[PDB]
RNA sequence: UAAACUCCUGAACGAAACCCCCGACGAGGGGACUGACGGUAAUAGCGCCGGCCAACUCCGUGCCAGCAGCCGCGGUAAUACGGAGGGCGCGAGCGUUACCCGGAUUCACUGGGCGUAAAGGGCGUGUAGGCGGCCUGGGGCGUCCCAUGUGAA
RNA sequence: GAGCAAACCGGAUUAGAUACCCGGGUAGUCCACGCCCUAAACGAUGCGCGCUAGGUCUCUGGGUCUCCUGGGGGCCGAAGCUAA
């Protein structure tokens, strides 16, 4: 080109369509350790959405009883969090599943006194 | 009547053997609001000793901005007479005067300087090397003393 | 490099070091133009025309003051050659100092300039 | 409108071929473009206007394909 | 809007009248002073308690806003309308200054309710501007709190005669005005 | 009168259809009709309080469950997680997700740099191209001004 | 093709020694012709021009030659610059 060309900022989700939230499909519930020197088993699931048709990695928030999240439940997906990313913990996590909303097969941790619930 | 403002006072820290000891600083602006400013920076054990040792100084070394002064020959009120851009350095500043409402809109270091200053509204723009300190400041009192009228 | 620029330069670097009297520079029409307007803004105390070497040169008397940074303080080119700068009369300028603008009309002061109701090239700012 | 230009070819049949030359400010940048354009211009003579001559172009409504120009007369 | 107004305006710990009513913040100090705040508590401060003021929603705070930041002068009383221009020149605005009502929000109801009128013409839109010159009647078969007013004064900007129930914007009132 | 305390001015306009005259189809003046409901105190706030950044204590939890914009916080004293009390700011909405512009002068013109931080080409010769001393005269292409047309809604 | 010396062949040192030390030694190092084109190819500082205190040593030219003036090489330093 006349000048060299630079890379521009990159939106942080890609939900596509900039939407507000995008519905997938739990390909697996795995667990991914933090990184720094926090530990412990974050709770994560890969999700094939359909709005990009891309395939992400998303974080299940609440302690969850094990967690309602299995092989092929539907999910949403929030980007809950500026990002939705949970960067400090997990790389690779762009996303929050909503359970909150309690939408699809993500359950809500039952009698939660915190108001994280909200 | 010289109106006395206090453009900020620092801890300044400095370290010497096993031992941190601090002075503080005090920038005054001193001004009759009629077209002389003064500006002074003294030092000072104490916060008060600074300040009045600083006013004093402003007093001494006046500058005859010209905005508007006590009715006379008028200034420009809360403005000024015209635009200049100046460089310093690789700081490059611009000042462009404004009606009265606009405000000062500066960057910080620009616009403290422009308050104390006395000047009230005016559109400002700093370009090139945005060091406050290392120009940008100068750069602004350059442009300053830069305008006639 | 220019011939206006060199003329700017050679004050603010001789004012630096406090010189009385500066060869601004071999003359020119153009650059005798510039230094009258220095004059009459109180810039300089004046210029002369000098004869170095058989070589027309101005003779620009610096004008100081007691206070502290020389009386100009600022002077720096704008339009330059990579980059030439024309302003209408709608964007003259404007700051406390003035800018030397160079219009058909000659060259005038951004005060000048917008009596006039022109623009121009914009040789230089100072104040 | 009408426009002036050179006669470049006088080859073709009932036509000429004129080289207008313009100037102007571009729209975005101001900066002062310079381009040219051939256009048909239709010679009925056929003797009307022959290569070398300067002649002024007028719109006119489509005489044939690619041509909307009559030439309006010899400028020189 | 329409939540809980009394508290928003303790803690802005500025004057709303809301209500016509008062100023001691809610909650953990009432009683202790704040005093003048920093420019950036100031900036955030200052969106929401003026546009709490007028209760108005953002969307069209906003556009009065930029309108009176563009224009010269400073921006505040510009944007304030004391008559001057905008904010107060809302016709809920004046029949509250007018004193037809007691509260911003009364008077909103009042001219939503139709018991407004605007040069005979009824008017029972809130955002409707009103322009100098204009008389800002109480519909006829209302009328009510137009006495008590009687011995209260008004704005320069404006003028009411008790008896018609009438009253007029003279001119744009200035934030001094305010 | 603020409080304490007692009770609840009055939400639950909607109507313009089926204008004329003077006055600028405006303001104003004169010459359209029509409400059953019809008088009750009567839905709620949201975000935040580790630093940036205004707002701190107890309890629970124990690198878990979780938070997270960045730096980061949690492995038995956590102002950083959850609740509570208290505090700071200002919920007929508030918050999330997605996407676009911004911040990004980060495809630095405004407005950055290259001795040692990333950055001088191993050196020269020279093409295209970019740039060009002093004086006078012609032209008026750039440049500046005026008028006019266009710049729909 | 004298000397030197990757690889290599030996000696020693070492826990081991595929190294450093010692004895040998081929390519190579030299010449010509052609090719390769790299580097801490460094001042780690692109080229030209103008302007901004001086002091000191030095190489080379001119001068009225106990110093002035021109070109070059160093050191110290005004103003200024620089994160230092």
């Amino acid at each position: 080109n006349y000048k060299k060309r630079l890379l521009g900022t990159a939106f942080k989700s890609s939900p596509f369509g900039g939407s507000s939230h995008a519905k997938g499909i739990v390909l697996e519930k795995l667990g991914i350790e933090s990184k720094q020197p926090n530990s412990a088993i974050r709770k994560c699931v890969r999700v094939q959405l359909i709005k990009n048709g891309k395939k992400v990695t998303a974080f299940v928030p609440n302690d969850g009883c094990l967690n309602f999240v299995d092989e092929n439940d539907e999910v949403l997906l929030a980007g809950f969090g500026r990002k939705g990313k949970a960067k400090g913990d997990i790389p690779g996590v762009r996303f929050k599943v909503v359970k909150v909303s309690g939408v699809s097969l993500l359950a809500l941790w039952k009698e939660k006194k915190e108001k994280p619930r909200s | 009547g010289l109106q006395d403002e206090v453009m900020n006072i620092k801890p300044v820290q400095k370290q010497t053997r096993a031992g941190q000891r601090t002075r503080f600083k005090a920038v005054v602006v001193v001004g009759d609001s009629n077209g002389h400013v003064g500006l002074g920076i003294k030092t000072a054990k104490e916060v008060a000793g600074a300040i009045r040792a600083g006013i004093i100084i402003a007093k001494l070394s006046v500058i005859p901005i010209r905005r508007g002064y006590w009715g006379t020959n008028l200034g420009q009120p809360h403005s000024l007479a015209t635009k200049t851009t100046g460089k310093c350095g690789s700081v490059t500043v611009r000042l462009i005067p404004a009606p009265r409402g606009s405000g000062i809109v500066a960057s910080p270091a620009v616009k403290k300087l422009l308050q104390l200053a006395g000047v009230e509204d005016v559109y400002t723009q700093s370009n090139g090397k945005t060091r406050t300190l290392e120009n940008t400041l100068k750069a602004a009192f350059v442009a300053i003393g830069n305008t006639y009228g | 490099s220019s011939v206006l620029a060199d003329a700017l330069n050679a004050i603010n670097n001789a004012e630096k070091t406090g010189k009385r009297q500066v060869l601004i520079r071999p003359s020119s029409k153009v650059i005798i133009k510039f230094l009258q307007v220095m004059q009459k803004h109180g810039y300089i105390g004046e210029f002369e025309y000098i004869d170095d070497h058989r070589s027309g040169k101005i003779v620009v008397q610096l004008n100081g003051r007691l206070n502290k940074c020389g009386v100009i303080s600022p002077r720096f080119n704008v339009k330059i050659g990579d980059i030439e700068k024309w302003t209408a009369n709608l964007l003259p300028a404007r700051q406390f100092g003035y800018v030397i603008l160079t219009t058909s009309a000659g060259i005038m002061d951004h005060e000048e300039a917008r009596r006039k109701h022109v623009s121009g090239k914009i040789l230089g700012f100072v104040y | 409108k009408i426009l002036t230009g050179t006669v470049v070819s006088t080859k073709m049949h009932r036509t000429i071929v004129i080289r207008r030359a313009y100037l102007h400010y571009i729209p975005k940048y101001n900066r002062y473009e310079k381009r040219h354009k051939n256009v048909p211009v239709h010679v009925s003579p056929a003797f009307r206007v022959q290569v070398g001559d300067i002649v002024t172009v007028g719109q006119c409504r489509p005489i044939s394909k690619t041509v909307r120009f009559n030439v309006v007369k010899v400028s020189a | 809007y329409e939540s809980s107004r009394l508290d928003a305006e303790l803690k802005l710990a500025g004057e709303f009248g809301l209500k016509n009513k008062k100023e001691i913040y809610r909650i953990s100090f009432q009683l202790s002073k704040i005093r003048r705040a920093a420019r950036d508590l100031l900036t955030r401060d200052e969106k929401d308690p003026k546009r709490l003021f007028e209760g108005n929603a953002l969307i069209r705070r906003l556009v009065r806003v930029g309108v009176l930041s563009e224009d010269k002068k400073k921006l505040d009383y510009v944007l304030a309308l004391k008559v001057e221009d905008f904010l107060e020149r809302r016709l809920q605005t004046q029949v509250y200054k007018l004193g037809l009502a007691k509260s911003v929000h009364h008077a909103r109801v009042l001219i939503t309710q139709r018991h407004i009128a605007v040069g005979k013409q009824i008017v029972n839109i809130p955002s409707f501007m009103v322009r100098l010159d204009s008389e800002k009647h109480i519909d006829f078969a209302p009328t009510s709190p137009f006495g008590g007013a009687r011995p209260g004064r008004v704005a320069r900007r404006n003028a009411a005669r008790k008896a018609e129930a009438s009253g007029e914007a003279a001119d744009e009132a200035d934030e001094a005005d305010e």
